[PDB]
This record gives C-alpha cells, structure tokens and sequence, in this order.
C-alpha cells in the first residue's frame, strides 16, 4: 500500500469506509473499502469474509470487480473497480426529465445479466437497491456491495431472516417464509424497474406491515389461488384488508405492453412462479436488444 | 452427466458445470503431509475428530465442520514444516473462519479460545485466521463433502414437480450416510478422491449403483476405486449399526439433520486398514 493516494471519501458502513483513490504511477483510479481490524473484536467481519470469497469467484462485466485484498498495519484494504455514480443519484438527477426508455431497457437488461450470473453461481445478492447499482460514463451498470450476499445450497436450508432493505423486500420475506432463494432478488429488480419508469419508489413503506399493505394495495391482497400456501404463512392474517389489484396502465403509465408484462412477472406473488433472471432476458421487452442463440436438444 | 432436473432459474447444465468447474479451482493433495515430515496422518484424524466434538457442543452445522476440514487441508498444502502444537491453532482458526461464514449467529471469538482450554488465545486465533485466509488466496467457498450429500439426497427424492431448492428427504438416512463420510474424512487418503466422488460412494454403500448414478451423474467406473477404498469403513459402520437422528435444543426439527454430531470414530477408524 504505497502507490495509492486517497482522493475522496465516498461511503461509510458498519465495518468499513469506502474511498476513491488514484494510482500515482499509472493514473488508475479504484475504490478502497478500508477495514480497521483493531476495532473488530471478532476479527475479520463475517460480511467481509463472505464478500471477498464470493467476489473472487464472481467475475462478470455487470458485477463490480474485486481487484485485490491487502493486509497492512492492523487494517484490511479491499481494492475495487471504481464507478462514478449510483443509480439512485442518477434517478434523482433525471427526475424532472425522465430516464429515456432505451436506457431503462439497457440498464435492466444488464442488471438481469449480472443477476443471472449470480444465480447460476448459486449466489443471492439480497440487498438490491438503487444505491447499490453503480454506473459508469460508458452506459454500463453493475451490481455492487455483496456484504449481505450469500451462497445458497442445492437444496437450500433456512437462511438469515428479514434480509433486503425494506422498500425492496419481497412479500414472502415480509410474511415470514422459512426458505427463500433467487426470487427475492428478482422482486427487488422489479421494484427498481418500476422506479426507473416512474421516478418514484414503487412501495415506500415505513414499517413491515405498512410495506406489505402498500404491496397489497397495488397488486391486490393475495389468496391461495394466486399464491398457494399464503394463508399458512407465519405472518399472514385473515384480518388483512382485501384490496383489488390495480391496472398497470396506472401503476406504470409510460410502460408499453411488453414492459407491463415483464414487470408483472417480476412482481408475481408466488416465488415459485416469479420469473427468473434468465427467463426475463428472453422476454420480448428485450427482443430488439438481444437475439436468441440456437439451442441444442440433447 | 448431470443429475439435476430442469431448473427454472438457470440452465441445469450450466449450474452443474459451474459446480464441477469449481472442483478444479479447489485442489487437494492426499500426500500433503510429506511437506511436513514431523507430522503423522493420525494427528490429522485426532484433530478433525476434536473439531467434530466442538461442532456438536455449539450445535454448528455439518457444513461448518467440513469447511474447517477443507480449509485445514488446503492451507497445509501451502505450508511446510509444521509441528504438533501448532495443529490445534490451525484447526480451531479454520473452524472460526468456517463458523463466521456459515452460521447465522456464530459463536464469539472467546468461545473458540475457551474450548482450546487456554492453548489458544483470541489474539492467536485472529492472527491465524488471517494467515489461513491469505495463504488460501481467500478461496473460502469449496463444495464440501457434505454439500454433495445434500444434493444427492434431494435428487433421490425428486418429485414430479422437480423443485430442487426446497429441501425434502428423510433426515434419518442422511445422518447415516454422513456418519460413513465423517469416518472416511479422518483418513487422509480420502483426498485422492474428489469430494463429489466420496459422497457418491458413501451413498452407494447405503443403496445401489443405479440410485448413485441417478442422483450423482457418475458411472460405476468413476467411483469403483473410491468404493473399493471405502469398503473397510463401510463395513465397520455396518458391524456396529447406524445411529439415530437427534433432537437439539433450540434447533427446528426440519434442520435437525444438519447439525454436526460426534461419536467415537477414532477406534472404528483403527478397526480398518487391514
Ligand atoms: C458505498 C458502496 N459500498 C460498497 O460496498 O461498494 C463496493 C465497494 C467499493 C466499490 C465501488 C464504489 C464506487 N463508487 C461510488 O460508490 C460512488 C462514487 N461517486 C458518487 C457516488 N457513488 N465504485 N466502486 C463496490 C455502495 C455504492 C455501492
């Protein structure tokens, strides 16, 4: 740790601070996640051990790269690829004019490519929100901050409950499901898709019950027909009010027919029926962005 | 071949091939103790067996024990000239890393020092965990021996719905096959065989080649060498019978088979090699 000059503090979390830094020899800029080990009673944080090991096996163009892990002076430096803005600030900056539809489509397509790569590697992100999606000046967007991520087994067992930031948290989590996997990330991405379209958070709840009721008021109060097993879930109540599902021409006015269809399938109540990242890439909403590859049948 | 059914969330052949390609990044060496001439293969068995007891006391998952086993073996392959007294520190620090990776609420650092009966301070463990993780290049996500058994048990009980992520299989036969694997893992010669082969061979001994191939993808020729090696261990378990499924306080019963257990496996390991 000598050739890097700290340039600007860009973030701060529980176990570390993120800096923008610049190699003085090459002119290369990176992001440094610093972890002061002297303050950590449990040694290297579990969230850091997980993120490092996960990202060392998740090399993809739409995943922010971990470049190096450097241990020096009771400190741990994680060296990352640097991107100059997150989607949250891009959406706020675009709030008056709107993000152009071809750019929403390109960003969603890339996010589904990165998520499909995570899921095929049996990794759940579990904290997809606009502040964790980074963009560069070349039209790319990338998944970032894997500190809450987890590898899942085939089959899974019970994992940490009450994951995902509240506004992006899937209804099966809010209702206390015993098992979960890839569908929680797709729900978050569907929330984010609608947020790019409307420039407003789709479900901005302030509590777990307010979050669940905001979902119910938009997508209808689910029942056994649309979500088998919903009435047997730990946090389900028969006293939930019955709201009628709203027409997506009013939920997402700017969205065309293919967009409304894709969003509906990403916000399916049943996690077993909710569209997968791989299938979403094949949706006709992207029929112009991508062409299908021939499939062997053997 | 791949035993996984069609996956709604990815190409089944893609997921399986990533899992298979994973076992090329993760190398093992059945003869890594030749890099440490002052160590015997028996010391590894006693250390691993001790870690197993530690896991049951704190109700840590089988996956946590096998991560600690894998971290230990791979770290030793990168080192040279280690002595007896350093083994307990390397082992418990492997288990510390493993618990922090796998458990929702892992035990605290001082508890890992507490079980060494003072031979390992918390500061020693924190120094050792960084040495281990750096020497392993932070490759801390192997497919353990027990993770393969988990896959094999799901496929054996695949319904027509072909849901592969929601666990569904008898807990009783799972812990019985895990018991054969826990014994074999004490013998360092097991590293000759890939972790997926080891688990498939243990399953074969409790069923058939047809079921084995159906759920693992490997042909009889792929595992015959492993099966012939596992032969003495399998019969030792058969002579004494298989254990019963336990209940653990504060552990949901649908997770009860996933808790590591301990039995006097060292004397049963001695009842072999002949
Ligand atoms: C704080 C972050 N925490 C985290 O874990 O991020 C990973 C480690 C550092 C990596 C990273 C961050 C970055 N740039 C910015 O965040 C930025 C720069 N200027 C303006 C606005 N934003 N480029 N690369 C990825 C969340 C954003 C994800």
């Amino acid at each position: 740790m000598e050739n890097f000059q700290k340039v600007e503090k860009i973030g701060e979390g529980t176990y570390g601070v993120v800096y923008k830094a610049r190699n003085k020899l090459t002119g290369e800029v990176v992001a440094l996640k610093k972890i002061r080990l002297d303050t950590e009673t449990e040694g290297v944080p579990s969230t850091a051990i997980r993120e490092i090991s996960l990202l060392k096996e998740l090399n993809h163009p739409n995943i922010v790269k971990l470049l190096d892990v450097i241990h020096t002076e009771n400190k741990l430096y994680l060296v990352f690829e640097f991107l100059h803005q997150d989607l949250k600030k891009f959406m706020d900056a675009s709030a008056l004019t709107g993000i152009p539809l071809p750019l929403i489509k390109s960003y969603l397509f890339q996010l589904l490519q990165g998520l499909a790569f995570c899921h095929s590697h049996r990794v759940l992100h579990r904290d997809l929100k606009p502040q964790n999606l980074l963009i560069n000046t070349e039209g790319a967007i990338k998944l970032a901050d894997f500190g809450l991520a987890r590898a899942f087994g085939v089959p899974v067992r019970t994992y940490t409950h009450e994951v995902v930031t509240l506004w992006y948290r899937a209804p099966e989590i809010l209702l206390g499901c015993k098992y979960y996997s890839t569908a929680v990330d797709i729900w978050s991405l569907g929330c984010i898709f609608a947020e790019m379209v409307t420039r407003r958070a789709l479900f901005p709840g302030d509590s777990e019950i307010d979050q669940l009721f905001r979902i119910f008021r938009t997508l209808g109060t689910p029942d056994e027909v649309v979500w088998p097993g919903v009435t047997s879930m730990p946090d389900y109540k028969p006293s939930f009010p019955k709201w009628a599902r709203q027409d997506f021409s009013k939920v997402v006015p700017p969205l065309d027919e293919d967009g409304r269809s894709l969003l509906s399938q990403m916000l399916h109540y049943d996690p077993n029926k909710r569209i997968s990242a791989k299938a979403a890439l094949a949706h006709p909403f992207f029929q112009d962005v991508t062409k299908p590859v021939p499939h062997l049948r053997l | 071949g791949s035993p996984l059914p069609v996956l709604s969330w990815a190409n089944r052949e893609e997921v399986w091939k990533i899992m298979l390609n994973k076992e090329k990044t993760y190398l093992r060496d059945q003869h890594f103790l030749e890099q440490h001439p002052l160590l015997q293969p028996k010391m590894r068995a006693i250390l691993l067996d001790w870690l197993m007891e530690v896991c049951e006391v704190y109700k840590l998952h089988r996956e946590t024990f096998y991560l600690a086993q894998d971290f230990f073996d791979r770290y030793m392959a990168t080192q040279e000239n280690v002595v007896k007294t350093l083994l307990q520190l390397i082992g418990i620090s492997s288990l510390f890393i493993a618990a922090k990776l796998e458990e929702i609420y892992p035990p605290k650092l001082h508890q890992f020092a507490y079980v060494t009966d003072g031979a390992c301070s918390g500061d020693e463990i924190l120094t050792m965990e960084l040495m281990i993780m750096k020497a392993l290049k932070w490759r801390l996500s192997p497919l353990t021996i027990v993770s393969w058994l988990n896959v094999y048990m799901q496929v054996a009980y695949l319904n027509d719905l072909h849901e592969v992520l929601l666990p569904q299989y008898p807990q009783q036969i799972f812990i019985q096959i895990a018991e054969l694997l826990d014994l074999c893992v004490l013998d360092v010669d097991c590293l000759e065989f890939p972790y997926g082969i080891l688990a498939a061979s243990a399953l074969y001994h409790f069923s058939s080649s047809e079921l084995m191939q159906k759920v693992s993808g490997y042909q009889w020729c792929d595992i015959e060498n492993c099966v012939k090696w596992m032969v003495p261990f399998a019969m030792v378990i058969r002579e004494t019978g298989s254990s019963k499924l336990k209940h653990f306080r504060g552990v949901a019963d649908e997770d009860a088979h996933n808790i590591q257990t301990h039995r006097d496996s060292l004397d049963l390991l001695d009842k072999a090699r002949a």
